């Protein structure tokens, strides 16, 4: 099966790398917007993946990007509070035209690197500053 | 309905039967009247375009 | 404000939290030293059951009668449902389709008018039975009618069987004699036999060479029952047919059982159906695994719940039947 | 050799039929029940005996727990099929196996070992001189009478599609669903609790399952029998139990029939039988469709609910396109038919050269039953 | 600001728990049980204001009959109901029940007349602006914090398991087994009764519960622990009565909780509960079952056994796959989180959606509840 | 220099998509969408409708799958836009209004589906420039060779495509219907036999992934059933994601042989190597030598071990004695459908050859035909 | 022999025969449009 150890060597090594070259310097240029957007409000994105796994960081987000007045969030340290951070900001972009795919709460919430960075680059594309 | 006998309705599906079973004869004889007379037609025609 | 929060809880409370936090319940000490004791005082008397009575009646008696603030009436203070009544269907039409058959049908019997409900397509009204022997043939058999209650099958009565006549300190005795002319044992559904005693009969049959069938169906035999047949199992060579169907066999005696069938080739059918306890899937595996070793195994009665050991363990009993088919064919030619 | 008669054997999941050759009807029908003892206390009734099988077992339900040796047509127990087996030869037939030949049924699609163990079985311990499997479906169409059509049969463990023209079966198109009496027996347990009555053990199930046979019809209209139902108390009946009480099942009777017609009320994601049926004549090529429309037979105990055979023409014609005609033959003595046409079977001139010799087996071990059969 | 929020009601099959949403421990805890004067006319009508409830009722064991008007889940007596609602409302909470809403907890399996009865008491007789009904599984896994697993909840009249797999319930895999922790009383008196200590009515019922809670543990090995017992007597203790007299459990400590794992003891044909949690996990999917494997949660106040947990994990995976990890989340304060996960289902602003309100109810009835819930 | 364009293969089973002038595909995800099953008794959770890609067979257990392609056809186009959304603005995070789009084609299949594509790519995405192409010329492209005869399988369509000089012959092209999901089906219905069930489209991809671990192409059949019947040594055995254990055994080369037989599915087509071999007969008689010498194989489902021996055993059966017959198989060649796609636009006259948005909105959908082959 | 077996078997006939008059009418229909569709276009040619 040497053919076939040789594409199972390619599937691991090429696309691999080359998706993560990308996604590695996608997130750092996301990082520094989000951070220069953040920056009025006291407030600071360490990590991508991590401060916007609570929903906090997302909803204020939303909240300067906007310029537009967001309900309470609710308090909690559970995980059922967390979905619904998440899921009360996936609701004003569904408000505001903005189409998404395969976006759930659970997603952002588990930490999947791919929506989160889809919903990012959405979020730069789509939405309007305004 | 409350109040039913079920006499009355046995005899109210007595007359449906019925009436299905008379429809269904004018519809027989209806058609065989019909086919005779697209077939002597389709015929003649036939004939005269020869 | 995590010290204030701690500040809000008593001392008292603080202090135990540390303890208790020191103590993590008692996961080290086995379960039965895990509780703590009730009381120091040792236990007296033989329980004078007439004095618990009087002395509860008595406090009972003597307590002061909490006063609630508020008073149950039973007053219905909401607003009543009352549901809505419709106008229905008050239509009537008289069909009137001949004297003949008006006076025929108006005097028929229930049970024979069901037979022509059902002929023309009331299938909801009847039973099904009953509206199917009313479409058997061309005649009224309807005898029961559309609104009476249907009833269950009854089947049939089977006669008692005559209880188990054999007594247990005799067969064992002929058992331990070598009795030519005993050759069945029987031992199915009697009361409070002895666990010692069973075991005493799991030695008596290692010597025992005229004896061709064992059955402790129903027994409640437990696990030291089940370790001493197996090792019985090993010495015996006439022994064809055990059975140990209907029993508290734990899966690691049922795993002793199997794991006795390599040294002898002399047990052709071993039964252990219906045991208390699902054996687990392992315990299955590694029977049909060292079963398939074995080779003299004929007939193996278990109903397992998976498929991969059931299909293996049909696939083994299988190449044995195949085994004894081709063995016989050899010999004739 | 004509006095030597060949025995006709069906076992279903829940009944078996036995039965002599070239008769109308089988002899002996009872159903196939282990039962064993209780683990609460000693039984009463029997002393020696370890287990009871057939109606026997059917009728001390109370100190017995019930086992079926047919799991959706697959013999997990086979000792149980060998109890089953020797009931059935000693106790309603009266007659040595030694001396005639038998004939067997088995599902479409099964493990490949069925076979195999069955002969072997059958000719190591009764040696019974010939014997031959068959399969239901074909057998069914034998008893119709014709040689085209589909057989649509649904017994107590499996449901099967076969589409078969002028005697020659189609394999690629052969459905096979998991659809049976026993789930729809279990769903009137979970219908049933919500009214109040509780049904747990084996007894129960078989209370459950004569409560089932004899209350229950296919709707025409689900919603239109749900509206009617809602309204009015019309479509109550009551049913009696053994200890006394009276039950009154209500809406529930043609709810438990329709998880046929919607298997996602049992929360599987497979297809009603009507889409099975459709599925399976879509699957036969462009040209023999039109028969195969004409000639949809059912068969199967299952298909006894009344009703069942208008809706299952109003689905089909909703489905098929509007030219074609469809007709449903529904035979009123259909539930035996898989048992009768294994009477015509066994009675023709041809078959008898068709069977398995003792000799054959003899040299070619027990794989024989997979060239000589189908 | 809306009216201090709901009111989380637990009413458990022996005792009740009330308490405000958005708290982490219940206002009041009290046993749901009704105390009559039992036969006499003494001492001036003795016994006045002759329904006791709840503390009062148990203070006065001798003079009175205990009635639970909840049994096996199912509501017997409805007045007695209507009497601790009232008792809960008026009596302990001291709070206006026209301006609360209020949340109710059930059984999952129950007779549907429950739900419009306890809608109608709540909309006829104490005026709630809004209600729901929930189950109490599915509380406990909000209380555990998560969204995936299966759950046991075993109270005083019933047991029931439940899978979920990311907030998506299976309701085919939902099991309900009816042995409960009275069934466990009735036997420790079976037991005890042989030892020489005779307890019968009422009080007997208490101080044997009591009994039962304070002293009894979950063996690791049954058969170890009968030659551990019958060798010596370590593992003997002493229970001394409220009058003063000292009796002596001993081997009755094990023998009381094992009826849980074999239900032979009591006289149910029935399997055991980790038999009921394996069989509702292989009813599932292939693929979410190592999951459920992985987040098995036990709650109520059945589980408060010492060294269940570690019994029924040793029993599950004697049954599971060698491949996959088990593991058993059982918190200290289990009793209470179903009360708990009222707290939190409460406090999502989400759930402002879900009430039923007065005014739909004054246009659809009681029947709304079947829309509305679940 | 130019903005590099969007590669995108849309395949029956997988959809893979990355930038021109790469050797790689930076994003490969099954095209599968599924919805929910069950009912949701948790509030507060996700309420989205639809999984795709990998979310979807990342949750298998509470969902109905779907694939939006079978048989190389578009059934559903909802979610194919769903699909293609997922692809351009998640997995890799692009402007679709700034890149030319390449799209990749069966040879031959219904004509409206072309239309249907373009108005999707020009009307919703709005891209300024897009081009179509057919399979197995782009793994002709992808083989470095100009003369050939190209074979491919997926999983919807098995196509022959022979070309001379980069001159292609329309009425030499044969197609099949017999592919990869249609193994996938046989080896269901054959793993019956074993008393193993799976009939749920969840357990559909465990039986995929069982085929794709343990199948293989016998060089001969009746010799490998002879010895498979004979001894155990052929069993292998496989962990199913609940724990349990499954044996194959002879189903592992029965699977693969179904592609040179297609009897045992019921067709009555010919075998691959019988459709090669009269896609070269039906040529002219002077290019045979070359193509004979220059057959390329390419697709996923002709990564089976043991697929070229046995191809080329039965090709040099079939063919002359005096030719010889030479197999191509990259070893990378499960790609190469996408991989002469990135070469082709990095081509200087390939941006000659895009439909640009201008023609589209002057002579409609139709303007497709006229450029793409 | 009584009159209630009669109705039964009066019934039971004529059903059966509406269901035969059905099944051939609707037979006879189909072959109707058959006819019909040949002639028209006869008609059109004769044109
Ligand atoms: N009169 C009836 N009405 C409805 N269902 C019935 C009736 N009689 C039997 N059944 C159903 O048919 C099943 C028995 O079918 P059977 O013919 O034994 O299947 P098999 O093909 O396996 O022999 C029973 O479980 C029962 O549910
Ligand atoms: N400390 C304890 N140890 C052992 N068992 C206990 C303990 N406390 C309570 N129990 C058991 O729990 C039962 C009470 O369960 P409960 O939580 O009231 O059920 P419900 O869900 O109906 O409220 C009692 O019958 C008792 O046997
Ligand atoms: N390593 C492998 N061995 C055997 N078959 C494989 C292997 N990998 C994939 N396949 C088969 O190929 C199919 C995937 O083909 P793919 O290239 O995705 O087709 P397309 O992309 O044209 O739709 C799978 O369905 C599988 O059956």
């Amino acid at each position: 099966d040497n053919d076939n150890s040789s594409a199972r060597l390619f599937e691991r090594s090429r696309i691999k790398a080359l998706a993560d070259e990308r996604e590695v310097v996608q997130k750092k240029t996301f990082t520094k917007w989000v951070n220069s957007h953040l920056a009025r409000v006291s407030c600071r994105i360490t990590d991508l993946y991590k401060d916007l796994r609570d929903g906090r960081m997302l909803i204020k987000l939303l909240e300067v990007l906007s310029g537009e007045m967001l309900p309470k969030p609710t308090k909690g340290k559970m995980r059922i509070h967390c979905l619904e951070n998440v899921d009360k900001a996936l609701q004003f972009l569904k408000e505001q035209r903005v189409h998404l795919e395969n976006m759930g709460s659970h997603d952002i919430v588990d930490g999947n690197h791919r929506l989160v960075l889809g919903l990012i680059w959405t979020i730069i594309l789509r939405f309007q500053i305004q | 309905m409350a109040g039913i006998t079920t006499i009355e309705a046995v005899k109210r599906k007595i007359q449906v039967l019925q009436q299905q079973a008379d429809d269904a004869e004018e519809r027989a004889e209806r058609l065989q009247r019909e086919v005779e007379g697209e077939r002597r037609a389709r015929e003649q025609a036939e004939a005269e375009v020869a | 404000d995590e010290d204030e929060i701690l500040g809000a809880l008593t001392e008292e409370e603080l202090r135990t939290l540390e303890n208790e936090l020191d103590e993590l319940d008692n996961a080290l000490l086995p379960a039965g030293l895990r509780q703590k004791d009730q009381t120091t005082k040792a236990p007296t008397g033989p329980f004078k059951r007439e004095e618990l009575l009087d002395h509860l009646e008595k406090q009972a008696k003597e307590f002061k009668d909490r006063e609630d603030l508020v008073p149950y009436t039973g007053e219905k203070r909401g607003k009543v449902w009352v549901p809505k009544q419709k106008p229905m269907d008050p239509v009537l039409e008289t069909v009137t389709l001949e004297p003949e058959l008006e006076e025929a049908l108006a005097n028929a019997s229930d049970a024979e008018l069901c037979d022509i409900a059902a002929i023309l397509g009331m299938h909801t009204l009847m039973s099904n039975q009953q509206y199917y022997q009313a479409l058997g043939s061309s005649s009224i058999v309807n005898k029961e009618g559309l609104n009476s209650v249907i009833k269950p099958t009854q089947y049939k009565p089977v006669p008692d069987e005559e209880p188990n006549a054999t007594d247990v300190e005799e067969t064992l005795e002929r058992i331990k004699n070598n009795d030519p002319k005993l050759e069945e044992v029987n031992l199915n559904n009697i009361r409070n036999i002895p666990i010692p005693t069973l075991k005493a009969y799991a030695e008596a049959l290692k010597e025992n060479s005229y004896v061709k069938k064992f059955s402790i169906v129903g027994t409640r035999s437990n696990d030291p029952v089940a370790f001493a047949l197996a090792e019985m199992l090993k010495v015996n060579k006439v022994l064809k047919t055990l059975n140990v169907e209907s029993n508290f066999i734990s899966g690691a005696g049922i795993l002793r059982l199997v794991e006795a069938l390599p040294y002898n080739t002399s047990l052709v059918e071993l039964k252990i159906d219906n045991q208390s306890q699902p054996l687990g899937n392992k315990v299955e595996m590694e029977i049909v695994s060292m079963l398939e070793k074995n080779a003299t195994l004929l007939k193996f009665g278990y109903h397992f719940t998976q498929q991969g050991p059931r299909l293996r363990a049909s696939n083994a009993m299988m190449n044995n039947n195949d085994l004894v088919r081709k063995r016989r064919l050899a010999d004739l030619t | 050799d004509d006095d030597i008669a060949a025995l006709v054997v069906d076992n279903g999941s829940g009944m078996c039929k036995a039965g002599f050759a070239g008769d109308d009807a089988p002899r002996a029908v009872f159903p196939s029940i282990v039962g064993r003892p209780r683990h609460q206390g000693v039984m009463v009734g029997m002393g020696q005996k370890d287990s009871y099988v057939g109606d026997e077992a059917q009728s001390k339900r109370g100190i017995l727990t019930l086992k079926y040796p047919i799991e959706h047509g697959i013999v997990t127990n086979w000792d149980d099929m060998e109890k089953i087996w020797h009931h059935t030869f000693y106790n309603e037939l009266r007659v040595a196996p030694e001396e005639h030949p038998v004939l067997l049924t088995e599902a479409p699609l099964n493990p490949k070992a069925n076979r195999e163990k069955m002969t072997q079985i059958m000719f190591e311990t009764f040696n019974t001189p010939a014997m031959y499997v068959a399969i239901q479906a074909v057998l069914s169409l034998y008893a119709s009478g014709r040689t085209t059509g589909i057989v649509m049969d649904s017994g107590d463990g499996v449901t099967h599609t076969v589409p078969i023209y002028e005697g020659y079966a189609l394999p690629h198109a052969i459905l096979r669903l998991d659809l049976a009496g026993r789930d729809l027996t279990d769903y009137l347990m979970k219908i049933l609790t919500e009214r109040g009555y509780s049904f747990t053990t084996t007894a129960e199930r078989e209370i459950v399952r004569d409560i089932k046979e004899k209350l229950c019809y296919v709707a025409l209209d689900f919603e239109q029998e749900m509206a009617t139902a809602a309204s009015s108390s019309s479509l109550e009946k009551s049913y009696e139990l053994p200890d006394g009480q009276v039950i009154t099942i209500g809406n529930e009777r043609f709810r438990c029939p329709e998880a046929l017609f919607q298997p996602s009320f049992l929360g599987m994601e497979s297809c009603g039988i009507h889409e099975t049926t459709f599925n399976s004549i879509m699957k036969c090529d462009v040209d023999i469709r039109k028969d195969l429309y004409a000639n949809t037979v059912l068969s199967g105990g299952t298909t006894m609910y009344p009703g069942i055979a208008d809706r299952m023409q109003k689905e089909i014609t909703a489905l098929a396109p509007s030219t074609m005609k469809i007709k449903i033959i529904a035979p009123p003595e259909r539930k035996y038919s898989v048992w009768i046409g294994g009477s015509i079977l066994a009675s023709l001139s041809t078959f008898q050269q068709m069977w398995i010799s003792k000799q054959e087996y003899d040299e070619s071990g027990p794989s024989i039953v997979h060239r000589k059969c189908f």
